[PDB]
């Protein structure tokens, strides 16, 4: 909770993760600009839910103390939006956050909960413009996995058929386009049907809650 | 809301009202909404209707006036139309972005016609009356065609 | 019907009683001056007591200034206000630091069914003969009558009656001894005999009636009483019990089922009239036939303010709510009666069953809650009740179960047996037989009387008596002593039904004989000719008083003292807002409804009706004609045809997309940059455009020429950037808009200009033209017969002003839409004042343009008065205007300036309820549209022109606040207009005296 | 609890600002006459005068409040 | 229903209000629509309602007391509604 | 920032409308400097301002 | 209508609830106090 709070404050102030000490408070960081102060509360009321009684005055070393009791190992709501918009504007084409998790695990040896923190260190040090090359993305991610290790303290043949199975997968679409057959009509009828199942459960479990399970059964 | 009530109470208190003469606070943005260019003019057309008629209209959404606003004993907050026998002067206070505040005050027109003389007033009355009839004819014709 | 309606954010508490007594007293002030209310009225006595219930130290100082300032010489009503007023200043100083009091004043009425000779039935509530009080209603209820045989200064002087209000009545002739021996009263409490039945007890009922007498003389107090009451709709007992709870200081939850704006403006009007000092009022929406709302409301009452609840307790619970069942018999007992068994019985048991689990948790066993069950005397005795009888009978079992179960400490039952209350939704269907049922000796009660009889069950004599044993109040006028109540019911009806027909069909025949013996045309000259009104829309210039009457207002030394060249004067004014012009806005503002001359202007504004001259279907016509169907509409019928649609589409409402160029608030278009991952399909393009794609994308895009057609073929390769549209559901859904159909074409603006100019200038040209119409200027060149050309200013700017022509330049060039080539011209703030000088006025005065960004128009008056007093202008336009568009609305939303709209639906607010200044739960403003100008002028030249002088702008100022880092934060910079020095306040300055300034002059 | 209508544990655990005793049914009435028995004698020069500690608790009092600023 | 008091009145007592009261009314309400169709008005059906003497007097009955009390209203409604020819009520008050 | 950089959905400030007015360049002269309460009448002339 | 009241006089007893629990608590306690006394004099009898 200290690792997530330090990033989301440093984003809203648009400063580095070292230029803000956590011994200070939210009020002494802004300057007086009360538009920013409501933005700091709203990003943290969404992310953790449990908001303390004096957030704006208490130092940030004491607020990660409070947030730790009700936060463990999640991504969240506010944090998952800032890290997908990070890839959708600063990372190259075909390089999604799925590729940004395959790279941190295979080369650097980082499981799922660790590399959720590597992306948070990469959020406050985001590039000024889009990375152009495919390897310059990997040079960016190698550079941030060691700036994450300075916070935590941890030292660190099938491609011959993927370019083949691309060809069979792209040949399959052009035959299906030729036959004018819809390969997704199964799923669209499926996905618009779990809506009506869950809607009936919303209606049906309303009546076992109103009338009771003894009455209805 | 807190600032406007506070400013009005402070000026009235400093100048020496009587205790027990609160200014009645009309609100117009309940019905039209707040424009930002047109804001002070809609308050300015409203004042010259409250002056001539003597009707004090009412904020018809003030379901509950705020509890903080009781410490301003020199204001009042109505919620219904209150037709009086004479409004002598109306205040018009507009606060803007960029710390642009400002007030006006609008006296009744019958205080102009005390500095006038009876030759002048009678002569003026006839001219205005002729203009009033003529203007009326013009407005109806244009409206219709 | 079982579907839930309660929520925690849909409560409305009412707590500003410290201001509805300064309002209600000043509302009584002018209704005595102008002659609305006179000395006879008992409502002024009723309005006296609702101010004596709310007496603070600040309120008498309000009253003392308004009575000491009125001048008795001018009128006879001016003497009247000071007589009542000093009598009520007398009374409030004694009831100060005294708990408030419920005392119903008004005349107790009776029934009257009168049948006209034409055969029409009419029920009229008539003031009774010998019962003119509630102190006389008490002595009637203690006498009984004939059938129970087994064992003031008011209408003649308000000011004397107003004097008798603080004084408590001192008696000794006890009304317990006024009861005749071997005669049951009409209002008797009961007692369970050890045989097991409930029989009439003398001493229990005598303790009820004696305290009920003191409730009429002195009155009840309910301070610190916490009450639940459901089923409190308009025109029922629960609304008249509510008025007696709020008047005495109770703290009351009231739950409504049809939650609206109409309902919440009614519950505001109740608290703005009756709610005493310290009382409070909550309206929550509700369902009582829902199990999950009786659970969720009793939680929300006892739960603490830290978690959103009330933190209250409860000392009375009154579950009155019922639905109508009629025509429903035992074979037609169905789901409607089965939904209503649950409202009236087996969710009343879950209100009494769930307040005990709220007192079990909190350990509260020394504060009972008196339950007040409404019972009935007729269990099966009427016809098809449905299951009304079954529900009522079940409630009677509770009296025994208080002795036998474990909830005797948290709840105490107090069953009331309410008699004939007529008017309420159960027993209002038969008022025509109520007069005949009283012929026996049975008594019927109006609603303020069974308000009075149920509020005698909360007095501290009977509140203590409930806490020993259960209390059964039988409040029938002897309606259990009539044999065959059903047979006598249909007997009285079938007489009054037949007499209503047999006197009708006989009178219809002797009028058919009369037109046969004497014919039709002999009596055709005996009918009359009526007249329907036409609409005569006036300009409403100020009514001028004679010169004798005028100088009685102004001081006498002002004549010749005061230079009229340097007095500024508003000569005209006009505007365009969400309610049309300045005339149809005042009818909605002052009155809340349109006139006949306002339904005609609001239909001519929005283009509904439309003047036709010539021939309609051969015959000539001149009048208003629907512009849709070209078929005639009379001014008597402009209302009922169009009052619905004008109130639908005018004012603050949902944002309508046709007005704002396809802008849907729910679907706000945005483009996101993607990268292509493989190459796209070749699309064919022209020569110049495909050379533009190549200079952009460089080595990524691929252009090749097609040999026959001569137009190129463009292929994208892997690594190019696309912009795919997405759409964002946006929150801000509501804005106050110029009414739907406001065309600038209907005022006379050509298509040469509308197609060329910005929409905000169409708001201005209509507001400048109409402002000379209010000024008597019919030709704008009449200003030059008196003034020079280079002495007519135009000082009138906007806040943003041209938002529609900034997205022509930042957003519609980038999209490469067909845009004008001179959009930058039409986007400035000083170009809406160019078309006022290009299409109108042709003057050469100052054109100093203001910008204030929300205060553009008071600044504009300031620049105006400063311009005229130096003689640079002798006339100048002043005003301000602004346009509403998509992008400005989104950007006020990110600043948290305008209010969210989906938060407001969650509170149950309606669009005509979301702009609320000075409110406890205000949340932001409501961004609107339109213009408004004024034409100011010297006061010297306004007399020489002959123009309507509407005002005197004595002052105009602007002021800047202080150091900060926040621009939208307001400040007190304009507090420096009251700046004067108070070092020497000893002796009067001669300079402020006016006779001194006259002598110097 | 049984004689004065407050629990001393709730006073120590979460320190209240005000505490209104309520005088409800039979138990409440029983509790109130325990407040009505607060008279102290001093055998005045051969007399006996009792002054009630709680002033306003009479036979009509439905409550009584203990007040404090902090707790 | 036993051990069930006013704060524990729940769906078990609400299922049983319907057995003992408001479906007894639909037996007496549906034999009359079978004699309405067939025109039978010279052959009544004596209804025998089981009543109780103890309406609230025992402890936690649940809603047994409420159901029984409601049945007593039928005696009056035989005089006042339109089903006096098809049904005749005969309320028995069974003791211990 | 408001007509073109929201539509592109770039990262923009949340108070750009504040900083776009013509009477807000004279706000930072009173917020960072002079702390006075005199008139703040703002002109627009579009070439003759 | 016919109302048959078939109680043996069970509407003439005052406080039917109080007299119900009075008869039970005597017969419950006598069922225990005659049980736990007899279980001890058999535990004494196997000690002496
Ligand atoms: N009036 C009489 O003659 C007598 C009446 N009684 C009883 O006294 C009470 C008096 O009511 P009265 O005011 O006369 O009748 P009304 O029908 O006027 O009032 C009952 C209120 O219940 C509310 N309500 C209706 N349906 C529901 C529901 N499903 N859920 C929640 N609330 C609902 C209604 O107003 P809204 O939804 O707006 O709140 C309604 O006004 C009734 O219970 C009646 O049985 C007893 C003896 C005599």
């Amino acid at each position: 909770a200290s690792l997530l709070l330090h990033v989301l404050v440093a984003h809203k102030l648009k400063k580095s993760l070292d230029s803000i000490p956590m011994s200070k408070t939210i009020k002494d960081l802004v300057g007086g600009k009360s538009t920013v102060q409501n933005e700091i509360l709203g990003d943290l009321g969404k992310e953790f839910g449990t908001t303390p009684e004096k957030p704006e005055e208490t130092p940030l070393e004491e607020l990660a103390e409070t947030f730790q009791d009700t936060f463990s190992g999640a991504l969240g709501k506010q944090s998952s939006s800032l890290l997908s918009r990070l890839i959708s504007s600063k990372m190259p084409g075909g390089f999604t956050i799925t590729v940004a998790r395959k790279y941190l695990q295979t080369r650097w040896g980082l499981p799922s909960g660790r590399q959720d923190g590597v992306l948070l260190v990469a959020l406050s040090n985001e590039p000024a413009a889009r990375l152009g090359s495919e390897a310059d993305a990997k040079a960016f991610l190698d550079s941030m996995a060691q700036k994450y290790a300075s916070i935590v303290g941890v030292d660190l043949l099938e491609e011959i058929t993927k370019d083949h199975k691309v060809l069979a997968r792209q040949q399959l679409q052009v035959l299906a386009r030729y036959l004018k057959m819809d390969l997704d009509n199964g799923e669209r009828k499926f996905l618009k049907e779990k809506d009506t199942v869950a809607e009936l459960q919303a209606q049906l479990d309303y009546l076992n809650a109103e009338l009771g399970e003894f009455f209805v059964n | 809301d807190k600032n406007e009530s506070a400013t009005i109470n402070e000026m009235m208190k400093h100048l020496g009202r009587s205790e027990g003469n609160p200014v009645i606070g009309v609100f117009q943005k309940f019905l039209t909404g707040h424009p930002k260019g047109a804001a002070g003019a809609w308050m300015m057309n409203g004042a010259l209707q409250i002056l001539n008629s003597g009707i004090i209209p009412g904020n018809r959404n003030a379901d509950n006036v705020d509890k903080i606003l009781e410490q301003f004993e020199y204001v009042l907050y109505p919620s219904k139309t209150l037709k009086t026998d004479g409004v002598r002067a109306v205040s018009i206070t507009s606060f803007g972005f960029g710390q642009k505040g400002g007030q006006a005050i609008v006296v009744h027109p019958d205080y102009l016609y005390g500095a006038i003389t009876e030759d002048r007033y009678n002569e003026y009355v006839a001219k205005v009356s002729a203009r009033e009839k003529s203007a009326y004819k013009f407005f109806h014709n244009g409206m219709i065609y | 019907g079982v579907a839930t309606s309660f929520s925690r954010k849909k409560a409305r508490t009412f707590d500003s009683s410290w201001n509805w007594a300064k309002q209600s007293l000043l509302s009584l002030y002018f209704e005595i001056i102008h002659g609305v209310l006179k000395n006879v009225d008992r409502e002024v006595v009723s309005e006296a007591i609702n101010i004596m219930n709310r007496s603070n130290d600040a309120l008498i100082k309000f009253m003392e200034y308004h009575i000491s300032n009125t001048d008795e010489t001018k009128g006879e009503n001016y003497q009247l206000v000071k007589t009542l007023g000093e009598q009520l200043i007398e009374n409030c100083k004694q009831v100060l630091d005294v708990d408030p009091v419920y005392k119903d004043v008004a005349k107790p009425t009776g029934p009257k069914t009168a049948i006209d000779k034409n055969g029409n039935i009419t029920y009229s509530e008539e003031p009774r003969e010998k019962v003119r009080k509630l102190s006389q209603y008490v002595q009637e209820m203690a006498l009984g009558g004939p059938i129970t045989k087994e064992s003031d200064a008011l209408d003649k002087d308000s000011t004397k009656e107003v004097a008798s209000l603080p004084n408590k009545s001192t008696i000794s002739k006890t009304v317990s001894s006024t009861i005749p021996r071997e005669t049951i009263p009409f209002l008797h409490l009961r007692k369970k005999t050890p045989a097991g039945d409930w029989k009439y007890d003398r001493q229990l009922s005598s303790l009820f009636l004696d305290g009920l007498e003191k409730a009429a003389f002195n009155g009840v107090t309910f301070k610190d009483k916490y009450v639940l009451i459901t089923g409190a709709g308009k025109g029922s007992i629960g609304a008249e019990v509510l008025q007696g709870l709020l008047q005495g200081g109770a703290k009351v939850v009231v739950t409504t089922s049809r939650f609206s704006k109409q309902v919440t403006d009614y519950y505001q009007s109740i608290y703005a009239k009756y709610g005493a000092k310290g009382s409070t009022l909550i309206v929550v929406p509700f369902n009582q036939g829902s199990k999950q709302d009786v659970e969720a409301l009793i939680e929300f009452i006892y739960d603490t303010e830290k978690n959103g609840g009330l933190g209250w307790d409860l000392d009375a619970i009154i579950p009155f709510a019922a639905i109508p069942e009629q025509g429903i018999e035992l074979e037609h007992i169905d789901s409607k009666s089965e939904f209503a068994h649950r409202i009236m019985l087996t969710n009343i048991l879950r209100m009494m069953g769930c307040v005990k689990k709220q007192k079990s948790a909190r350990g509260i066993e020394t504060r009972p809650a008196q339950v007040i069950l409404p019972m009935s005397p007729n269990h099966g005795t009427f016809g098809g009740d449905g299951m009304y009888s079954e529900s009522k009978l079940s409630l009677e079992t509770l009296f025994n179960r208080w002795h036998s179960e474990s909830w005797a400490n948290q709840l105490t039952v107090c069953g009331a047996i309410i008699g004939w209350t007529r008017g309420t939704g159960l027993m209002s269907a038969n008022n025509i037989i109520a007069e005949g049922i009283e012929k026996m000796g049975v008594r019927t009660f109006s609603q303020k009387e069974m308000a009075f009889n149920l509020l005698g069950l909360l007095t501290p004599e009977v509140v203590e008596l409930c806490q020993k044993s259960p209390v059964m109040a039988d409040l029938n006028g002897g309606l259990q002593f009539v044999p065959e109540l059903k047979e006598f019911t249909a007997k009285l009806r079938k007489e009054l039904v037949e007499t209503s027909e047999v006197r009708k069909a006989v009178s219809i025949e002797t009028a058919l004989e009369h037109k046969v013996v004497n014919g039709n045309s002999a009596d055709a000259a005996y009918a009359q000719v009526e007249i329907q009104p036409r609409a005569n829309i006036q300009l409403d210039f100020p009514e001028l008083k004679p010169y004798k009457q005028v100088k009685q207002i102004a001081p006498a030394e002002l004549e010749g003292l005061l230079d009229l060249e340097r007095v500024i004067v508003v000569t005209g004014f006009a505007e365009v807002g969400p309610w049309g012009s300045a005339r149809t806005r005042w009818e909605m503002e002052a009155f809340g409804e349109f006139s006949l001359e306002g339904c005609v202007e609001m239909a001519w504004i929005m283009g509904f009706i439309s003047y036709h001259n010539g021939n309609l279907k051969g015959r000539p016509y001149t009048g208003w004609v629907d512009s849709k169907t070209k078929e005639p509409v009379d001014d008597k019928d402009v209302k009922a045809k169009y009052e619905t649609s004008i109130l639908e589409h005018s004012g603050i409402r949902l944002i309508e997309p046709e007005l704002f160029n396809g802008y849907n608030p729910e679907k706000k278009e945005m483009i996101q940059e993607v990268i292509v991952e493989e190459d796209l399909e070749p699309f064919e393009a022209s020569k110049e455009t495909a050379e533009q794609f190549k200079h952009q994308h460089g080595d990524k895009v691929d252009i090749f020429e097609i040999p026959e057609t001569g137009e190129y073929s463009v292929k994208l390769l892997k690594g190019a950037t696309l912009y795919i549209p997405k759409a964002l559901r946006f929150d801000r859904l509501v804005a106050g808009q110029i009414p739907t159909g406001w065309n600038a074409k209907t005022y006379g603006i050509s298509d040469d200009i509308i197609s060329q100019v910005d929409p905000i200038t169409l708001f201005v040209l209509v507001s400048v033209v109409e402002a000379f119409i209010a000024s008597g200027i019919t030709d704008p060149y009449e200003m030059y017969k008196y003034v020079h050309v280079s002495e007519v200013g135009n000082c009138s700017g906007s806040g943003m002003g041209g938002v529609s022509a900034l997205r022509g330049m930042f957003k519609d060039r980038f999209k490469d839409e067909p845009v004008q080539n001179d959009i930058l011209q039409e986007s400035f703030i000083n170009t809406m004042s160019a078309w006022v000088n290009m299409l109108l006025i042709s003057s050469s005065g100052p054109i100093k343009t203001p910008v204030g960004a929300c205060a553009t128009s008071v600044e504009s008056v300031d620049i105006g008065v400063e311009t005229i007093l130096s003689g640079k202008a002798r006339i100048c336009i002043v005003g301000g205007y602004d346009d509403f568009q998509e992008e400005g609305s989104f950007e006020f939303g990110n600043m948290k300036a305008t209010s969210n709209t989906l938060e407001e639906f969650e509170h149950g607010r309606t669009p005509a309820e979301m702009s609320r200044p000075a409110t406890t739960t205000r949340n932001g403003f409501m961004e609107a549209q339109g213009a408004g100008i004024q034409i100011i002028m010297q006061a010297d030249l306004a007399l020489k022109m002959g123009v309507p002088i509407y005002g005197i702008v004595a002052m105009a100022a602007t002021a800047t606040d202080k150091i900060g880092r926040s621009v939208p934060a307001p400040g007190k910079g304009i507090l420096t207009t009251a700046r004067e020095h108070h070092s020497s306040v000893k002796y009067a300055s001669p300079n402020l005296n006016m006779k001194y300034r006259k002598r110097q002059l | 609890k049984d004689t004065y209508g407050f629990s001393i544990l709730d006073i120590v655990i979460n320190n209240p600002v005000n505490l209104t005793i309520h005088f409800g049914g039979e138990k409440g009435k029983r509790i109130r006459e325990n407040y009505s028995a607060m008279i102290f004698e001093t055998i005045v020069d051969g007399k006996l005068k009792t002054e009630k500690i709680f002033k306003e608790i009479n036979e009509h009092s439905t409550s009584y409040t203990f007040r404090s600023e902090k707790g």
